[PDB]
Formats: structure tokens, sequence, C-alpha cells
């Protein structure tokens, strides 16, 4: 029992998203989350490619539901924008409406990775911007529970030109050693271990803990061969961890004695008594209420050594990266 | 707590804060078929409806408070003829329960809640059965998204109520009632024409009269628009005077008869 006048009314004012925008065979990327296109506006009152992405599922799932109630709140220039809502009432599909980001730090690293067989002027520049929508986000008391390069966006040609897009969309490398001793809940130190990993991929061009129930053995090894295995003084509530036992059984400080995450980037080229390899430490530190926050981080005097961070991350050069191959 | 301190940035306070006059103008509508006092008496009715739904669904009152507002404002621009309340008050229930971070209520549980409430708590009103099934809420969660323009958020007077009597430290003597008092202005208008930090404040003046505790001081202490929580008083008194003379199971069959019923298609 619903009014036909409403009914009519609305389904003739409704915008459809065939309608008004270009999309057809421009598939970006497909995952969990659905399908992501590259889109354009049909009636030509724009030139910005957007992406456009329908969601996984049918209805307001309860993932829909949170990623439209959080994106409609947000706005900061370092976290992804979230344009327009479409509700295709037929098949009960959603669609989002973002603006679209060229590159991601994912590619970025690869291309340099391919390079060998990354200027840190861009380097600082990254990080600062990642540490910005961070705060951002942790300010307002939202995690982000899964950051990694792929979700690390940059945008390309245009106005934005080289700004960061934080973004969300089985590797278990940027994960924080206190969720592999099986931590119950997410934190914001969690995020801030990750941003040190990805801060390690960018000096080195290599995932510093490269690898492959809470537990995983090998990922841990890759930790402490890198770091080295933390004293009781460096992590006293280690023992609280539920998988401490666990870690007692299967590893030997013995073992890491020579490891350290000085020994590690002297072997990548980059100097340990240098500003930045001092943040990294403090971002890289084992005992999550040992972090530096995100705001601390900011604060460093890393980003007042020349050279000073900039809003385009590219500095104004040509662009060598190629954009997103189509699926 | 996510988006806990971001109120004059966000959506609520920019979209869903309503001019009064913006508000009596859309319902001038429904006064065609409505008394001024009869519409009223339906929105309390509607409140009832829906704080049922949430205690049979075992729903703490922040995730009622949500649903009463998605209502609230569906109906603030459109008419009582467009979509049924009796289909919107689950639907909204439904959708606040997901936003919320609860869960996915299940279809089963949703529509049992919705026959079992209607036919125990409220038959004076409903003699007929609840005719919808989950295909008819699934539907109109859709109408109820778009028209609040994908704005989910919603925040409401128990936090800054919470922190305004620890100030105080009358929190065992005022709490109580002062919360009590922020239910009941969810039968007005208040939550679409003020900030949830004024509502707080007037309530817990309330309660301080009603005890009979002096709390001047304190309050001349703050840096608020004084006059305008005069008005959320007012509204306030005004609505329990409004109570005791509403008796909502003699009243509602009648009053539910005069709304005006949706046009079926040709
Ligand atoms: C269920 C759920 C899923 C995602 C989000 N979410 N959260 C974020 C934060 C606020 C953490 C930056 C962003 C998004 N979604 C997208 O960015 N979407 C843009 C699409 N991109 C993502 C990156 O990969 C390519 C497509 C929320 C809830």
């Amino acid at each position: 029992k619903m009014d036909y006048d409403f009914k009519v009314k609305l389904s003739s004012e409704r915008e459809r998203v065939e309608d008004l925008f270009e999309y057809e065979g421009c598939k970006v990327g497909r995952g969990t989350y659905g399908h992501v296109y590259k889109a354009k506006r049909k009636d030509g009152k724009d030139d910005k490619d957007y992406a456009l992405k329908q969601i996984e599922g049918t209805g307001i799932s309860m993932s829909a539901c949170r990623e439209i109630a959080l994106l409609r709140e947000l706005k900061h220039p370092n976290v992804i924008s979230l344009q327009k809502v479409f509700l295709s009432h037929a098949d009960r599909k959603v669609w989002l409406l973002f603006d679209y980001a060229e590159h991601d730090l994912w590619h970025i690293i690869k291309f340099h990775r391919a390079s060998k067989a990354l200027p840190r002027g861009m380097v600082k520049s990254l990080l600062y911007q990642i540490l910005d929508g961070i705060h951002y986000l942790h300010a307002n008391w939202v995690l982000h529970r899964d950051l990694k390069p792929a979700n690390i966006l940059v945008m390309g040609e245009g106005p934005e030109r080289g700004r960061v897009k934080i973004a969300d969309m089985v590797t278990f490398w940027y994960r924080a050693p206190e969720l592999l001793l099986g931590a119950r809940h997410y934190t914001k130190a969690i995020d801030i271990w990750a941003i040190g990993c990805i801060f390690a991929e960018l000096l080195t061009s290599e995932p510093i803990f490269h690898c492959r129930n809470p537990y995983h053995h090998d990922q841990l090894d890759r930790i402490f061969n890198v770091m080295g295995f933390p004293a009781d003084k460096d992590w006293e509530d280690i023992k609280k961890m539920p998988e401490h036992s666990t870690l007692m059984k299967d590893f030997r400080r013995n073992t890491y004695t020579n490891c350290s995450l000085i020994k590690y980037m002297e072997k990548h080229k980059v100097k340990p008594d240098s500003k930045a390899f001092h943040l990294l430490q403090k971002l890289l530190t084992m005992d999550p209420i040992k972090r530096i926050t995100s705001e601390q981080a900011m604060q460093d005097p890393y980003f007042l050594e020349d050279p000073l961070p900039t809003s385009d991350v590219f500095a104004g050069c040509q662009i060598p990266y190629p954009k997103r191959e189509f699926l | 707590k996510a988006m806990a301190g971001n109120f004059w940035q966000s959506s609520h306070y920019l979209q869903w804060i309503l001019d009064k006059q913006d508000l009596l103008k859309e319902r001038q509508k429904d006064l065609k078929f409505l008394s001024e006092e009869e519409y009223w008496k339906l929105q309390i009715f509607f409140t009832n409806v829906i704080q049922a739904l949430g205690e049979h669904l075992k729903l703490r009152q922040q995730v009622i408070a949500t649903a009463t507002v998605y209502f609230k404002r569906f109906y603030a621009r459109y008419s009582l003829k467009s979509i049924d309340p009796v289909l919107m008050a689950p639907t909204c229930v439904f959708l606040a329960s997901k936003v919320e971070e609860f869960g996915v209520v299940s279809n089963t549980r949703l529509i049992a809640a919705a026959t079992s409430v209607l036919k125990t708590r409220f038959s004076y009103a409903f003699p007929k059965e609840f005719p919808y099934r989950m295909n008819h809420i699934l539907e109109c969660e859709f109408y109820l998204l778009e028209l609040m323009d994908c704005c989910l958020i919603v925040y409401h007077p128990y936090r800054p109520l919470l922190q305004y009597v620890q100030d105080m430290g009358q929190e065992d003597m005022l709490l109580p009632l002062a919360w009590r008092i922020v239910n009941d202005t969810y039968r007005t208008d208040l939550c679409l024409l003020y900030p949830p930090f004024m509502i707080a404040l007037a309530c817990l003046h309330v309660a301080c009269v009603v005890q009979q505790k002096d709390a001047r001081q304190w309050f001349a202490e703050l840096s608020v628009d004084m006059e305008k929580i005069l008005e959320i008083i007012r509204v306030i008194l005004k609505l329990y005077e409004q109570w005791k003379n509403f008796d909502e199971r003699k009243e509602m069959a009648t009053i539910l008869s005069k709304m005006p019923k949706p046009k079926p298609p040709p």
C-alpha cells in the first residue's frame, strides 16, 4: 500500500546511473567490495574521470550501510570523497560515485621495483599526506583496519595533481604483531604500524616484512628477522597477549641476536643517523603503547628538514607511471 | 564513538536542522485531513510504536532514537499517504539497527516482532494483523534511504547530557529523570529544530526544577543562547500537559481512520 502519485513522481525524477554516466567496459577493478569502473558524464558538462563503484551483493548490506554512513560525513583532502549515491530500484544494486585516482602506491612501488632490473621529496610528501589523512580519521574515532599500498591512492593530472587519497577496498605484511598474537580489538596504533611498513617500503622499494585463527608463525619469524626479538622491557604486556605461550613455545630470543632495524636499513642503503630513520623506528615500535601517534608523527623534525613536503607529491614533474588498464 | 565531535560539520547539522516555518508549511498538506492536535497525537503514537519495536528486539536506546529521527525526517517533508507509517516504523528500526552496528536483524525476527508488538500492545488501534512481509520492508528501506539523502549518522542528547551532569557532580540525583525527559522530547519536533546539546540542557533544567535543585550559578556560567533553551523548556512543559489530556487508547482508532490513505494505481 504505497501512493501511486508519490511513486511515479519519484521514479520520474530519480537520476539513474546508466543515463548520467558512460562506463560500459571500463572495469578498473574487481574484488570483495564489488566492481569499480572509470566513468565519464554523458551530458558533457564535466570532462574529469570519476570512479564508479557497484557494491557486491544486493540491497542495503551491512557493509554497504557502514560505507555510506561514514563517507557521507567524512570530508578531508587526503581521504577519498563520496560524490553521489545511486539506488537502482529494479535490481536493488547500490552505486557509489568517487573522484578518479589514476595511481596508487602498489603500482608506483612495483614500477620502481621493476626499474631495478624513488625520489625522497616524493617519499616525505607521500608519508606526510598519509599521516594527515589518518589523523583526521583517528580524530573522528574512525579506524582504517587494513592500511597497505593498494589502499593509498594518488591523483593523476587535474586540479588535485599528485594528492594522496586514502581509500579502502590475503597477506599479513602490514599487520601489527599484537594482531598476530591474537589481539581482540583494532586500534589506532595498529594503523600506525601499517604506515611504518609503508614508509619502510617507500624508502627501500621492498616490503619490510615480506612473507608467504589469528596466529601466523612465519609472519612473526620475518618481523623478528628484521626487528629482533623484543625484550621484556621493550614490551611488558606481551605476556597478556592470548598467544604468548604459543610464541614462547615456537620461538627463542637467541635466534635473532644479530637482528635490528638499524642493521636491516643499512643493507638497503638508508643511514641510521638520518631524521627519516628515527621517525621510522618510532612508527615501527613493537609495543602498541610505545608507538607515536599520527599527530606526533606529523610534528617530527623530519618534515622541517630539506626538502620540505609538497601538496603535489610529484612536485610539478612529468609523471612516468602508466595509467590504469581496463579489465 | 565514530564522528563524536563532528556535529558542526555533520550532515545532521548542515541539512537536518530545519526551519520551523518550512516544516509547518509542508504539514498543511496533511492538516486538510487532520487537526493540529490530531497530527501531534499521531507523532506521539508512532513514537510509542517505534519504542515498543526496539524493546521487543532488545535494542539499545540510542538505536531507537536514531530510528525515531529517520521516521520524523521522512514525514517532515512527505505526506502520511505516501508510505504507510505502519510499514515505515519497523523499516526505520531495521535501517537504524544496521547503522549503529548491532547487526542485520533477521527477516523472521523483524516480521515476528512487528506482528507481535501490534497484536499485543496496540490492538486498540490496529484490529487486523500486520499485513506486510519482508519484501515490503526492503522496498521501503530504499525510499527511506533516498529521501534522507543517505544521511545515516544522527547525534542525540544522551551524550551531552551525560557530560553535563558529570560536570555538575549530580549524576545519581539528576541523571535518571533528565535522561527520562530526553526520551519524552522525541514525542515533539524538538530534535528537528535544535542541536542535541541544547535539548539536553533543557531536560537537565526541568529535572532540576522538578527535584528542587538550585543550578543557576552553573547554568549562568555556560556560553549558550539562553533564550533558545527557554523555547525548548516551554515545549517540554507543554508536552506533559498534552500527555495529561491525551488518552491514546480511547482516541487513536478514530485518528488513524482520519489519516489520508494511499491512492492505489489505475
Ligand atoms: C564496507 C566498507 C568498505 C569500505 C569503506 N571505506 N572506508 C574508507 C575509509 C574512510 C577507511 C578511507 C573508504 C572506503 N571505501 C572506498 O574508498 N571505496 C572506493 C573504492 N576503491 C577502494 C580501493 O580499491 C579500489 C576501489 C567503508 C565500509
